[PDB]
């Protein structure tokens, strides 16, 4: 089963512009904007009853907030994360806590310089991307 | 305040024999000088992870084993390491209920399963099938009574019927639970819950019936049957109802499948009294004399201690308890169990009240039971 939207498209003989996707949680159709955002955030297609699903913004924000408030935990500096996984920060998946987008290599190297820690939530490591760090 | 060094504070649910347990605590104090305080707070199973996460709470928490994996995953429970000699005093399957990631995380106390409890004067021959109940109720209502009342607010009590024709929580294979395979909204689950909703629609039960209403009706002799566990028997005794305890009715020819709980005692990871707690639990509670003291207050069911269970097993009520247990399944202890219960609780209540169709209620519950794990997949690291 394809885990990423392009392969799912290259398997239902469609494109990201055309594909019809439903939210795994609420089963409502994703807006086209939500489909593009799903791919740019490098999210994973999930399968239930053998059918592919994505996620809408409302449910992603809803269950994200639950998981943060109901699975609070600890934080580490990047060098310790590097030691713990042996890989460089650029090789680790670290998402923005707010928009769920994968952090860029620059954003991760920025965390290191500013002595800012990454945060663990249910085994997922998070930071904050430059875009969400520059908003009204 | 911080947990007090040099005494034991115990939390246990209000439907269990907490006065009997306090008697074991008095024996401990008489022998050792260590005071034992037994409390039964509201919602203790929700309070424990909150107060223990800040280093406070009881020294010992009692609950069915299904809550304990979540506690252990949060680092709130001390690892249990009884000697091999003590381990051999308890049934092996009860240790398995309290084993999480290969470590023992609580002491097992007793095995609980729901049975059909029936009024022998009203109903000498209890029904073998769920499908008989509506006609049986029509019959009993003509006598000024009713056939069956049991708690519809807690999914524990309705799960045996939901599971009978194929419902399950998480698929179990190779000694392991797959949280990707949840069985809350499959055809068997829908069939069982639809039968329950039809009982209510056809005026054989009321969606609002809870533990207290059902207990009062059965013990006042107003209804011929209830569904409940061993903790309920001593109130029936004092009500003077002539009752039997028997196998749950079948649904579509399949046995009802109760979720079996092992009442278990965990030690708070923050307790400064872990050594005393182990001495109390191993050498005072988990003895013939200690379990008898609790059992005399509210019956425990089939206890984990072999030497005492061989006496209890001669009780036909205990035999029926374990017959129903053997047809059901031992609850998972994984952290996902609480989300599963909260999800099914809403589904049964919403379906019973007609706020949702059976299909919509269970479809929502299938999702909620695995919401966190679905999020993990969405945000995970794949292709
Ligand atoms: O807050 C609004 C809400 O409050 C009330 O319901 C809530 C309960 O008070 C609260 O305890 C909580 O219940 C959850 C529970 O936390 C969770 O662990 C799970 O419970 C399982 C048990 O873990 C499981 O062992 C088994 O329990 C048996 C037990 O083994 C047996 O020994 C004996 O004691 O009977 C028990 C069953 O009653 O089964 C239960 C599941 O039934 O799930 C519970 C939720 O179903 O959360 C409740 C909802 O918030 C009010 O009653 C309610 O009307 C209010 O809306
Ligand atoms: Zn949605
Ligand atoms: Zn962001």
């Amino acid at each position: 089963r394809p885990r990423k939207l392009p392969q799912l498209c290259t398997e239902l003989q469609t494109t990201i512009h055309d594909i019809i996707l439903e939210c795994v949680y609420c089963k409502q159709q994703l807006l086209r904007r939500e489909v593009y955002d799903f791919a740019r955030r490098d999210l994973c297609i999930v399968y239930r009853d053998g059918n592919p699903y994505a996620v809408c913004d409302k449910c992603l924000k809803f269950y994200s907030k639950i998981s943060e408030y109901r699975h609070y935990s600890y934080s580490l500096y990047g060098t310790t994360l590097e030691q713990q996984y042996n890989k460089p920060l650029s090789d680790l998946l670290i998402r923005c806590i707010n928009c769920q987008k994968p952090l860029s290599p620059e954003e991760k190297q920025r965390h290191l310089d500013k002595k800012q820690r990454f945060h663990n939530i249910r085994g997922r490591w998070t930071g904050r991307c430059m875009s969400c760090s520059r908003s009204s | 305040m911080k947990i007090e060094e040099g005494k034991l504070v115990i939390w246990i649910n209000g439907d269990k024999g907490y006065n009997g347990l306090a008697e074991v605590g008095k024996k401990f104090e008489k022998d050792t000088g260590i005071k034992v305080t037994v409390e039964h707070p509201d919602k203790l199973e929700e309070k424990f992870p909150q107060v223990a996460a800040t280093g406070d709470g009881p020294d010992i928490i009692f609950w069915a084993h299904d809550r304990f994996g979540g506690y252990a995953q949060s680092g709130l429970l001390a690892e249990i390491t009884p000697a091999a000699a003590f381990q051999d005093k308890l049934y092996p399957f009860t240790w398995d209920a309290v084993r999480y990631n290969g470590k023992l995380i609580a002491y097992p106390i007793a095995v609980e399963a729901l049975s059909l409890i029936y009024n022998k004067d009203l109903l000498p021959n209890p029904p073998k099938t769920w499908e008989e109940i509506p006609a049986l109720d029509k019959e009993l209502k003509a006598k000024g009574k009713s056939a069956l009342m049991f708690n519809l607010q807690e999914p524990y009590f309705t799960w045996p019927l939901i599971a009978a024709d194929g419902g399950y929580a998480f698929k179990y294979e190779n000694g392991k639970y797959d949280i990707k395979d949840v069985g809350v909204d499959n055809a068997g689950a829908k069939a069982g819950l639809t039968f329950l909703v039809d009982l209510i629609k056809n005026k054989h039960m009321n969606a609002d019936t809870d533990y207290s209403i059902a207990e009062a009706a059965f013990n006042k002799g107003e209804t011929a049957m209830t569904i409940n566990g061993p903790w309920a028997w001593s109130n029936i005794d004092t009500s003077a109802v002539n009752y039997g305890v028997t196998v749950l009715p079948t649904f579509k020819g399949q046995p009802s499948k109760p979720f079996v709980g092992v009442l278990s005692a965990g030690i708070n990871a923050a307790s400064p009294n872990k050594e005393l707690a182990k001495e109390f639990l191993e050498n005072y509670l988990l003895t013939d004399e200690g379990l008898e003291a609790v059992n005399k207050d509210k019956p425990l069911g089939a206890v984990a201690l072999k030497s005492y269970e061989e006496e209890l097993a001669k009780d036909p009520r205990i035999a029926a308890t374990m017959e129903n247990a053997q047809k059901g399944e031992i609850m998972p202890n994984i952290p996902q169990m609480s989300a599963f219960w909260y999800a099914v609780r809403t589904a049964v209540i919403n379906a019973a009240s007609g706020r949702q169709t059976v299909d919509a209620a269970l479809a929502a519950a299938q999702t909620n039971a695995a919401a966190e794990d679905i999020l993990d997949e969405l945000l995970g690291e794949e292709r």
